[PDB]
């Protein structure tokens, strides 16, 4: 409901959050996985207004642009994570409550059978484990083949009827001539 | 009607190559694109004339009449206007993402979305003493909380509320 | 099999045909796709372990 | 069948919070639904210690966590403000006071 | 709405293993979860009554 923004100075308590928190030096504002998502992903016409073959669809094929601009979608996913990383899951029943790190993953071993002693004790090593894991799934990401199959094939197919589309003009259909014009 | 191609369009200077041999240009769908002059050997690229679609912004007509219109992707000034142009070709044009929007001011202010533009532009009908307005689009108000140490924040009262919901189960049977 | 079924063995259909623009090739990647998702349908319900 | 006859633990799945009954109305082609929820109100903000030492050795609270008012401290629930006087039967002993961060130094009571 | 607004009891929902939390990315025309799970290792056998 509110856009939380996160807070000024980053600590907690070992977890490096610097990995997916917005970086303001880049001028869009997203963080380096998502600068990554982007780069990886190609797209031929967006919508933008421009007055070879997105400029040949003038047969009355257009595209309207998003009404959400991918600006503000960031600013979602910004809130959304200082939500669930300061306030823990209380934001999604009312207002938001403070409850530092440690006590809400506290919580959730408590959660799932494991009493809470546990993390009290390794909380070094859990830490640790979690941002050599962070820091592994970037590379992994990156250095993948072809990670985003789904997304780039939802892209590809609409680009593909498309041109089909155009292509059908070009048909005879059992007439003289496929121009409307000669005949 | 160069040597029978009739056609519309407007015709520019382009730097082609075309062989001697070759004196026509074409592309999918068989549109000539290019076309050598058959008097001074001057090739020319031809391209379609501005078109495009037009939308009506208005709010009920029970509460007023104002309207205002959106060209889809004309960049304003380019052509904007060559009867039911009698829109003063003005009034506060302003420029977007989307198109050209002719009839609305542009408030710096933001508010909630109520007819949905594009791009992230929405317009309404605040009194001010009526106009149409075309703010930018407000996600919340932005809030803050004060992550330390050693801090908890835990209720004292609670409430009980009651929400609805609706949904569809079945559809008319129809025989034909 | 679209030229096939539609003519049985006279070319002067195909040539007919081919001016009808790509319409088997529609068909053709529908039925392939609807053929690859039924096998991977019967994947992740069992393959699990 | 998940909501009506029977409570329902999915976030944000029957009402927004966290869910309590439900009464089904009809409606023509259709049906509406009355989710009953309980929402949280009203705030104030404490100071807390993961943990308390009273004699090399710490002391995690049972369920609860560990509030202070100022001077005293108390366990409480996490959903409704109600402290309690530490004592043994809040409390279970795991550790020897040295290697949780935050324990704060206390006394529990002995029945 | 269910995992990264709070914990997630179904199992192999959110991740391969006991959840822990989720954390959304956006994408061109899609969303990217990162879902942190819970796994053991490591093994010793005992008697039992
Ligand atoms: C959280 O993780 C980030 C990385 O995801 C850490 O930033 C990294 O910090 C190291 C140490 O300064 C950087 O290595 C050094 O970088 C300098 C350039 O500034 C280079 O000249 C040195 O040779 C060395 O490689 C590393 O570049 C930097 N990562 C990035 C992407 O800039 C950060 O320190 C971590 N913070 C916590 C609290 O864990
Ligand atoms: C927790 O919240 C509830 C409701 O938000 C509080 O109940 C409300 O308490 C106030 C003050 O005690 C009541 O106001 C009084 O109403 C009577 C008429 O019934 C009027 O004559 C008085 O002058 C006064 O305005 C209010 O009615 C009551 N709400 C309901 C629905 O009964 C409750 O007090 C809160 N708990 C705590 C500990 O503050
Ligand atoms: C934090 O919570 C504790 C626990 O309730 C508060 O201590 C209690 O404070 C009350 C009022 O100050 C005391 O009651 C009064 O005690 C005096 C004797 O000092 C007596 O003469 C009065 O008739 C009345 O009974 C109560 O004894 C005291 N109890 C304890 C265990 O300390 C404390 O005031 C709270 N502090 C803050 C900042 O909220
Ligand atoms: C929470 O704990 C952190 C970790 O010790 C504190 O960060 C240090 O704070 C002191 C003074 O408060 C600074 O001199 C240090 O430079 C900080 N550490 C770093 C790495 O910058 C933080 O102050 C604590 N906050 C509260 C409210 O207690
Ligand atoms: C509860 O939170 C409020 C607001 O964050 C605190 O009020 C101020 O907090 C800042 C932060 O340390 C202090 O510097 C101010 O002196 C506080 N002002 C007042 C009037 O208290 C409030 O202190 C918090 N409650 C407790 C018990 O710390
Ligand atoms: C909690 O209390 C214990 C004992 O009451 C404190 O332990 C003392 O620590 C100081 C400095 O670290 C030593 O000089 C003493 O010898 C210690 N005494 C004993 C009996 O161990 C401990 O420091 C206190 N901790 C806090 C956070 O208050
Ligand atoms: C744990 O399992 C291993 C393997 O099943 C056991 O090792 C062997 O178990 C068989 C089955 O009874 C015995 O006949 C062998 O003598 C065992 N070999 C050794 C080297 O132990 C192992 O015994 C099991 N642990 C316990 C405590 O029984
Ligand atoms: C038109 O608006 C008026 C006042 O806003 C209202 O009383 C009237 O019912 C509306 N007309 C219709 C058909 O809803
Ligand atoms: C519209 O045309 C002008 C002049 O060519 C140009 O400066 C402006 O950037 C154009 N607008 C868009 C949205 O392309
Ligand atoms: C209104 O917004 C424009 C947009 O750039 C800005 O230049 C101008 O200073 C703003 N004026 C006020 C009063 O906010």
């Amino acid at each position: 409901k509110q856009i939380y923004k996160t807070p000024p100075i980053k600590y907690f308590g070992g977890f490096n959050f610097s990995q997916i928190l917005p970086d303001p030096s880049k001028p869009s504002k997203r963080s380096p996985i998502e600068d990554l998502l982007f780069n990886k992903v190609t797209l031929a016409d967006a919508g933008f207004i421009k007055q070879l073959i997105c400029a040949q669809k003038f047969n009355g094929l257009t595209v309207l642009p998003p009404l959400l601009t991918d600006e503000m979608i960031a600013q979602y996913t910004s809130a959304l994570l200082a939500g669930t990383i300061t306030s823990g899951w209380t934001f999604g029943a009312g207002p938001a409550l403070q409850i530092p790190f440690p006590m809400q993953m506290a919580y959730r071993f408590n959660g799932i059978g494991v009493t809470q002693n546990v993390l009290y004790e390794n909380q070094k090593l859990i830490a640790n484990q979690f941002n050599s894991a962070i820091g592994k799934i970037q590379d992994s990401l990156s250095s993948t083949p072809s990670a985003l199959g789904k997304l780039q094939d939802v892209v590809n197919h609409n680009a593909q009827a498309l041109n089909t589309l155009v292509k059908q003009l070009s048909s005879k259909f059992g007439a003289i001539s496929s121009v409307l014009n000669d005949i | 009607n160069f040597n029978g191609l009739t056609g519309t369009g407007v015709l520019t200077e382009s730097n082609k190559k075309f062989l001697p041999f070759q004196q026509f240009g074409r592309d999918i769908a068989d549109t000539t694109d290019a076309v050598r002059d058959p008097q001074t050997l001057e090739i020319l690229d031809i391209t379609p004339c501005s078109f495009g679609g037009v939308s009506v912004i208005t709010p009920g007509t029970n509460t007023s009449n104002q309207v205002a219109v959106l060209y889809q992707g004309v960049n304003c000034t380019e052509v904007p206007v060559a009867t039911w142009r009698v829109y003063s070709t003005g009034s506060n044009v302003f420029q977007t993402r989307a198109g050209c929007l002719i009839g609305a001011e542009y408030v710096n202010n933001s508010y909630e979305c109520d007819i949905p533009i594009g791009a992230g532009i929405c317009a309404s009908y605040q009194t001010q003493s009526q106009s149409i307005i075309a703010y930018t689009m407000s996600l919340g108000a932005e809030n803050s909380v004060a992550y330390s140490n050693n801090s908890i924040a835990i209720p004292t009262n609670f409430t009980i509320s009651v929400t609805t919901e609706i949904l569809p189960v079945s559809m008319t049977k129809t025989s034909v | 099999d679209c030229t096939m079924y539609i003519c049985g063995d006279s070319t002067e259909c195909s040539n007919l045909l081919l001016q009808y623009g790509s319409f088997c090739t529609q068909l053709k990647r529908a039925l392939t796709g609807i053929a690859v998702e039924q096998d991977k349908n019967t994947q992740e319900v069992f393959a699990q372990v | 069948s998940e909501c009506v006859l029977g409570q329902s633990k999915r976030v944000d799945f029957c009402g927004k919070g966290y869910h309590l009954m439900s009464f089904p109305q009809s409606a023509p082609h259709g049906v509406v639904f009355l989710h009953v929820t309980y929402v949280p109100a009203q705030e104030k903000n404490f100071t807390t210690a993961p943990a308390i030492c009273h004699d090399g050795k710490a002391h995690f609270p049972r369920e609860g966590v560990f509030v202070s008012n100022g001077t005293h401290w108390f366990v409480t629930q996490r959903n409704f403000y109600e402290p309690q006087i530490i004592t043994t039967d809040n409390t279970f002993v795991s550790g020897n006071c040295d290697v949780v961060i935050g324990i704060v130094n206390n006394t529990v009571y002995d029945p």
